């Protein structure tokens, strides 16, 4: 099982998380976790920290810790994954970001920094934007929806997206395999 | 062959009669028929006849009542009191065994048989069967007792003795003429302390009084050894005492007993410190024998 | 000499009981006063009196079942009362007269009530402070039951009643406890604190009887109080002696039920004043009021009885007691104060103005306690700790922490880091249980808080905690509270204001994503933006004045999206102007490249979404990005710079000749990369300069393969490749 998110903006845009979300994000049962930055404190990632060891996070703009990486390419099972936080991508909205997965040979990439959730695949890679689990608010989308997405078990990834709907987690699921 | 004639004394009434009993010397006691004054002593003297055959020369017989004391362990001073003389048989021959009945008239008897330290006072039958060369005689004690009464005047003893500024108490008897039975009540209110005494007591001396002028023997003699606050107290405490007299079983007063010796009984407060100093006081109390009434 | 005493006591009583099997009483009474004898001592410890008080008290609990037995079925020996008052020594006559006593109780009801008052003025005989209290005890026990009561069958042939009890037992108490104070006063003065250690030891001796005295139960409330209540009141007084009232005022209120503390507080308070001056008060008076908890905290009973409010007594007579207090560390002072805020609490957790004077009262008990500002290292803080926590945490709503009157009053006495922690603590506490909407009743005092707060990643996290904790629903107070917060926040210093003024700017964004939403309400909505957004401008400028380059950027960036996203009038040269302002900090100030791709990308990230400007100056920064394109020092940057730039031409063929002449400008390998890029800016325009697709592509075939091959190459010739894979789209 592997935990996907970003932009967390604690203090930044949000505090307060879902405890629906940290109910379900209770530790021990995801093995890894793939946030794409804008934690905004270390207490954002050290709350993370409780929840799983194995976690990597790349730098967003909003990252004030300026240590994170830019990027961030990995290999674990069968696929080859990639991350990114977003704001390099210009203009947001684009195949214009399977341009960025030809630079770096992956099948799985992550994306954010637009803060809803999405995740696809095209020419055989896969990208994932998981949006806020923090359901931290965007500049241009006012209304915000907060998700976190979790499992790779050979050449073939489970990927479950948590979902705040309503007044209970509306828990969404699609399956993709490695071709 | 032994003794030919012996002489047997059987009371009239000597059923109905006690009178208790007590004592003598090497821890023996005397149990005898219970006298007192202005009775009628009647009897019947018997003599023994054990040999027949043998003809018995005598020359007189009799009984004399005696009421008499012992003193000074000596034959030449002894008393006796009171004697009635009944005679028996008339000079003359014996053959089989005798009977002598004995009825005289008021027997004053005046004081109790008391045998003190010294002082042995007794009452007996002394029948004497007088033959040419001696004479048989016969010793069948009578215990008497003396009986006074509940008096009309039993005063409150009270004194505030002690030692001056080491200890003031303020003892207390309630009575002064006890009986034989009756129950020693007293008080005792401390006033003042500066010695530290640990435990100590009430003695009881029976003072028996021997001798007359100034040859005059004191023995010293404790009955009991009782207790007192036991401590050492400071003011605002007293001590309750209750005692029995009947664990020690004690005789009658009677002062001057018959012109030649006395008894009485005596309270003396001694308190013991840790250095063990005796410091005392004497009063006595009367004693008379209370009948069952 | 402890041992043999007990040994030759197993010796006689031996030939006690085989003269009991004998029926040979008189014998055992023989052999049992020569056992009994033994029991004189006072050469031994006050524990080692102990071991052997039970000794005998089971020998003779043989000899005090043989004459029960020979009573019942008709074999009386009679006028046993004096039988076993005949000799001198009186622990074999008194301990026989227990034993005849109590039976001489029960054999003769008739002299119930004499015997009973008889035999303890006997056991006046002895005034020994070791041997008449184990006397006295052993009394108890054999007088338990045979008190008399009105809780007792009906015949008609008894004597004495419940107050012939608990007279005499009183009589029994009075004596045995200043019988402990006759402990204190014996032996040498080398052994007074073996004694006084040997008196605790002890002590539970008098304990046993109290215990007696509460199992009666046809005493009332009132027979209790003018008897029994004195009749161990008059000990308290007359003990005279520190450590006699430790062990028995607590025993009292240990042992005798709750129903008889209610009205009797007043009394007793007055017994704790009367107490001596040397004794360890501060346990008695916290256990003093645990039942009166306890008497409050039970169901399916009494309870408390309103009319004796103990909130109107305990604070006047403990204070009272405190008062004929003299010498005493004054932690113990407010120990009673932890009392004394508890217990209003949980009396009345409904009256606002009752916990409300307690600590007006304890401000007012500090305000005459002329003591140090208090810090950490004395006991004194640990328990003022404690004070305060019970508002913040024991309040029903947490927001009446913070309606409470005099709290802040209190605050100013702390050291520097307790009064920040638990203001820490305060404000975790009330995010912890999560409130809402807050007004002015509550909004200063918490910025008075954070006052005791200021003047961390902690303070990082509380302050953006903070406004998301003073998030409220009124538009413009909750403006004067970010004006307050900052203008606090501003008293700070510089140094933490790095960190909480961008939240202040997220408050105040979504204070002005508050404010968007009122257009059906009100008509003042564009007047305040601009206003806040000064506002965030110079907060901005404050952390302009506080030396910060990267973070103020995008501040301006997000405050001109948030320029951008509303649309209140006059905001675009604004939006622009801050735009121009960061972007002139940028040319200015940022001096690493790299942040400087990351401040001019995003900027173009910014600028193209400004889809906000009009041409009109967007184009003077689309020259003034490509002049801030030209002013990037590396190639390929500056290259995706005008290539992104194409996309602020959304020109077309203008752009892509620009990029391709700055990728010309140029490791080849890094270099044709980007001509894929440039293939694919053309590419993406192109799906909207047909043949420059069809002369670049094969321009890239040449320039391909011309290389060693290396770890790296490899993956760019297959995204060379499938690159014409996506060209099919067919």
């Amino acid at each position: 099982l592997v935990l996907v998110l970003g932009d967390l903006h604690i203090p930044h845009r949000c505090n307060s998380l879902p405890a629906k979300f940290k109910k379900l994000l209770v530790p021990g049962k995801i093995q890894h976790i793939l946030c794409t930055g804008n934690l905004c404190t270390k207490e954002s990632y050290d709350y993370l920290k409780t929840l799983a060891g194995d976690v990597h996070i790349v730098r967003g703009d909003f990252d004030e810790n300026l240590n994170y990486p830019e990027q961030k390419v990995v290999t674990v099972g069968q696929f080859k994954i990639g991350l990114i936080h977003g704001h390099q991508v210009i203009p947001w909205g684009d195949a214009s970001l399977a341009l960025l997965q030809r630079q770096f040979d992956v099948d799985i990439l992550i994306s954010g920094h637009t803060h809803k959730f999405e995740a696809f695949e095209h020419e055989n890679k896969f990208y994932i934007n998981p949006g806020s689990a923090t359901g931290a608010y965007n500049a241009l989308e006012t209304n915000i929806i907060p998700s976190f997405v979790l499992d790779i078990q050979a050449s073939t990834v489970v990927t479950y997206v948590y979902q705040l709907i309503g007044d209970d987690v509306k828990v969404e699921r699609i399956e993709y395999k490695k071709s | 062959f032994g003794p030919i004639c012996e002489i047997d004394v059987a009371l009239n009434d000597g059923e109905t009669r006690k009178m208790a009993e007590m004592k003598t010397e090497d821890g023996k006691v005397e149990k005898h028929y219970l006298f007192y004054d202005g009775e009628s002593v009647s009897g019947k003297v018997n003599l023994a006849f054990k040999q027949p055959g043998k003809r018995l020369e005598h020359q007189g017989i009799r009984i004399e009542f005696v009421g008499q004391i012992e003193l000074f362990n000596d034959k030449s001073n002894t008393h006796e009191f009171v004697n009635l003389v009944k005679e028996l048989a008339l000079p003359g021959e014996l053959t089989q065994s005798r009977s002598y009945d004995f009825e005289f008239m008021q027997v004053e008897k005046p004081y109790e048989s008391y045998i003190g330290a010294n002082v042995r006072l007794r009452y007996f039958l002394k029948v004497t069967i007088v033959r040419r060369l001696t004479d048989l005689v016969k010793e069948y004690d009578l215990i008497v007792h003396q009986l006074a009464t509940y008096p009309d005047v039993n005063n409150s003893i009270k004194m505030e003795v002690g030692i001056e500024d080491c200890l003031h108490i303020e003892f207390e008897y309630n009575k002064s003429k006890y009986h034989l039975k009756d129950v020693i009540v007293g008080k005792i209110y401390f006033l003042l302390v500066r010695i530290k005494i640990q435990h100590m007591e009430l003695q009881l001396i029976k003072k028996e009084i021997t001798g007359i002028g100034p040859s005059t023997t004191t023995e010293t003699e404790t009955i009991a050894k009782y207790e007192i606050m036991d401590g050492a107290p400071v003011k605002g405490e007293s001590i309750p005492i209750r005692l029995f007299l009947a664990g020690y079983d004690p005789t009658p007063t009677m002062r001057d007993v018959n012109k030649k010796f006395s008894v009485r009984y005596f309270l003396n407060l001694v308190l013991v410190d840790e250095e063990d100093r005796r410091y005392f006081k004497q009063q006595e109390i009367i004693l008379w024998r209370k009948a069952p009434e | 000499l402890l041992d043999e005493a007990i040994q030759a006591v197993k010796v006689q009583s031996f030939q006690m009981k085989r003269c009991l099997d004998k029926n040979k009483l008189m014998d055992a009474l023989k052999h049992a006063s020569n056992m009994l004898g033994e029991l004189r001592t006072s050469m031994l410890s006050p524990k080692s009196y102990y071991e052997l008080y039970m000794a005998i008290s089971d020998e003779l609990h043989y000899l005090e079942v043989y004459l029960t037995d020979e009573f019942a079925k008709g074999r009386k020996v009679a006028d046993l009362y004096e039988l076993v008052q005949y000799a001198g020594n009186i622990i074999p006559r008194l301990y026989l007269l227990i034993t005849v006593g109590v039976v001489y109780v029960k054999s003769f009801p008739q002299s119930r009530k004499d015997i009973l008052k008889d035999l303890v003025e006997m056991c006046r005989g002895v005034q020994h402070p070791l041997r008449g209290l184990f006397l006295r005890n052993y009394l108890l026990q054999c007088t338990r039951n045979i008190l008399p009561d009105e809780g007792e069958p009906t015949d008609e042939e008894t004597t004495g009643d419940i107050s012939d009890s608990m007279d005499f037992v009183l009589l029994n108490f009075a004596e045995m406890n200043k019988l402990w104070v006759r402990m204190q006063h014996q032996g040498h003065s080398r052994d007074r604190e073996k004694r006084e250690r040997e008196r605790q030891e002890l002590r539970i001796l008098v304990g046993t009887n109290l215990v007696r005295l509460s199992q009666l139960e046809g005493v009332n409330v009132e027979r209790y109080k003018q008897i029994v209540l004195t009749g161990i009141l008059e000990q308290v007084v007359n003990c005279r002696d520190a450590l006699a009232q430790e062990y028995l005022m607590e025993c009292i209120i240990q042992v005798f039920p709750d129903e008889f503390h209610l009205q009797t507080l007043n009394p007793f308070l007055r017994a704790c004043a009367e107490l001596h001056q040397n004794v360890n008060v501060k346990n008695i008076i916290i256990a003093l009021i645990d039942r009166l908890a306890l008497f409050a905290h039970r169901e399916d009973g009494p309870g408390i009885p309103a009319e004796i409010k103990l909130f109107d007594i305990f604070s006047q007579q403990v204070a009272t007691v405190i008062q004929s207090r003299q010498d005493m560390p004054s932690e113990d002072v407010v120990s009673l104060q932890v009392s004394l805020i508890n217990l209003a609490m949980k009396c009345y957790p409904d009256r606002v103005d009752y916990v409300d004077k307690v600590l007006e009262t304890t401000v007012e008990i500090f305000n005459k306690l002329n003591l140090e500002h208090i810090a950490t290292s004395s006991a004194v803080s640990k328990e003022l700790t404690r004070l305060l926590k019970i508002p913040v945490d024991t309040y029903n709503n947490i927001l009446t922490v913070l309606k409470l009157k005099h709290f802040h009053p209190l605050f100013e006495y702390f050291d520097y880091e307790s009064r920040k922690s638990m203001s820490c603590y305060v404000l975790s506490n009330v995010l912890d249980y999560n409130t809402e909407i807050v007004s002015q009743d509550q909004v200063d005092s918490i910025m008075n808080l954070v006052s005791t707060l200021i003047q961390f990643a902690d303070e990082q996290s509380l302050v953006g905690r903070f406004i998301h904790l003073l998030r409220s629903d009124d538009p413009d107070q909750q403006y004067l509270i970010l004006n307050t917060a900052r203008k606090h926040f501003g008293a700070g210093g510089n140094q933490r204001i790095r960190f909480t003024l961008p939240p202040l700017v997220f408050a105040a964004y979504q204070l002005a994503f508050r404010y968007k939403e009122n257009s059906q309400m009100d008509d003042k909505w564009e007047k305040k933006c601009q206003k806040i957004f000064s506002f965030a401008h110079q907060t901005i400028s404050a952390l302009i004045k506080a030396e910060l380059a990267e973070l103020p950027l995008r501040l301006f960036l997000q405050g001109a999206l948030a320029a951008g996203e509303i649309g209140f009038e006059n905001h675009e040269t604004v939006a622009y102007e801050f735009m121009s302002q960061a972007f002139s900090l940028y040319e200015d100030e940022i001096s690493d490249s790299k942040a400087q791709l990351a401040a001019i990308t995003l900027i173009i990230g910014t600028f193209e979404r400004m889809k906000c400007f009009s041409e009109e100056n967007h184009e003077p920064l689309r020259t003034q990005c490509a002049l801030a394109a030209s002013k990037l020092l590396k190639k390929p940057d500056q290259g995706r710079a005008v290539s992104t730039c194409a996309h602020l031409f959304w020109r077309v063929m203008e752009c892509l000749k620009k990029a391709l002449k700055i990728a010309n400008q140029c490791d080849p390998s890094l270099q044709v990369q980007l001509f894929i890029e440039i293939l694919n800016r053309y590419i993406y325009f192109y799906e909207k300069t047909i043949q420059v697709l069809n002369q670049l592509i094969q321009k890239i075939r040449e320039d391909l393969p011309n290389l060693e091959s290396s770890e790296e190459t490899e993956q760019i010739n297959k995204h060379f490749h499938n690159t014409l894979e996506h060209l099919r789209s067919r």
